């Protein structure tokens, strides 16, 4: 399992951006695999911030409920995570993870893409 | 005793079936691993204390239940068993039936899909058959049926332990 991030970068407080998570391997089917979005601010502990399912229901994190929005294209083997009104605390390196069947915690396999408000 | 030498005889069952090491998903609610059971069976008498039967069982849908992640899992197959006894009493008998079960089973759950597969397990199993009449006869037995599924394909593998009353029909 692949996984590489994109879409970051500089954005104004209030302004919008939307991060990509393309998942790419063998092994693994992407329409059954739950995905996650994590972030780790500057001087802070990683934080978990959204994650879908299989069934495309969502969960989101307080500090980012009603601002943030996870989906999924499974046709292209892709998350996104659509980031609106962004705050200071907004500012992270963000990694997408995949979880595979047996476990329940999900693998940040990428490099990350750093947003800066 | 025995079905006579040589005769054949039919079956069923109802049961209390129990799933074991259930690990699937993290759900935050009740897993239910109790539930109804139920099978048919039909079966070979070699001698009095060998036979061959074949049978289907149910083992019943077990619900992950939870808020945020949630499921369920089930499964079902076909055995084959060799079945091993001897009498307590002239209608009362102890055996054992050993051999192997060809089953499906499927998940559910948010955080999957929905996931199958197929494979075989063994079976172990040991009771008591009393002989109401020469054509009908109880049994009463315990029976083991392990690794049930596979962590890759469908998330677990569980076992299962059946507690399940029987009556047959002797054709002799
Ligand atoms: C929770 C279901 C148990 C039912 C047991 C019935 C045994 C014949
Ligand atoms: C865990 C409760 C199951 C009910 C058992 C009934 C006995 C036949
Ligand atoms: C009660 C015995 C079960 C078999 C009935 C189903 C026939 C296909
Ligand atoms: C041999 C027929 C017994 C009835 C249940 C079906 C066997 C798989
Ligand atoms: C013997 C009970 C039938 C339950 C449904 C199993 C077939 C999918
Ligand atoms: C007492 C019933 C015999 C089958 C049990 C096998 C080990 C779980
Ligand atoms: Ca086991």
């Amino acid at each position: 399992v692949q996984l590489v991030e994109s879409g970051g970068g500089l954005v104004q407080p209030g302004g919008s951006l939307r991060l990509s998570c393309v998942v790419s391997g063998t092994g693994f089917t992407f329409s059954k695999s739950p995905m996650s979005w994590a972030r780790q601010a500057p001087g802070k502990e990683r934080e978990w911030v959204s994650a879908i399912f299989a069934d495309s229901s969502t969960y989101y994190s307080d500090s980012v409920r009603g601002r943030f929005t996870i989906s999924r294209d499974n046709a292209k083997n892709t998350v996104y995570l659509q980031m609106n009104n962004v705050k200071p605390e907004d500012t992270a390196v963000y990694y997408c993870g995949h979880r595979r069947l047996g476990k329940t915690t999900y693998d940040y396999r990428g490099k990350g893409t750093r947003v800066t408000v | 005793s025995a079905p006579k030498d040589n005769t054949w005889y039919t079956g069923a069952k109802l049961g209390w079936s129990q799933y074991h090491d259930t690990g699937f998903i993290n759900n935050n609610g009740p897993t239910h691993e109790n539930q109804l059971g139920a099978g048919a069976f039909g079966g070979y008498q070699v001698n009095p204390y060998v036979g061959f039967e074949m049978g289907y069982d149910w083992l019943g849908r077990m619900p992950y239940k939870g808020s945020v992640e949630n499921g369920a899992y089930k499964a079902q197959g076909v055995q084959l068993t060799a079945k091993l006894g001897y009498p307590i009493t002239d209608d009362l008998d102890i055996y054992t039936r050993l051999g192997g079960m060809v089953w499906r089973a499927d998940t559910k759950s948010n955080v999957y899909g929905k996931n199958h597969d197929t494979g075989v397990s063994p079976v172990f199993a040991g009771g008591v058959e009393y002989a109401i009449t020469p054509e009908i006869a109880t049994r009463l037995e315990y029976q083991w049926t392990n690794n049930i599924g596979d962590a890759h394909t469908i998330g677990t593998r569980p076992d299962n332990g059946m507690l399940s009353l029987g009556v047959s029909y002797r054709f002799a």
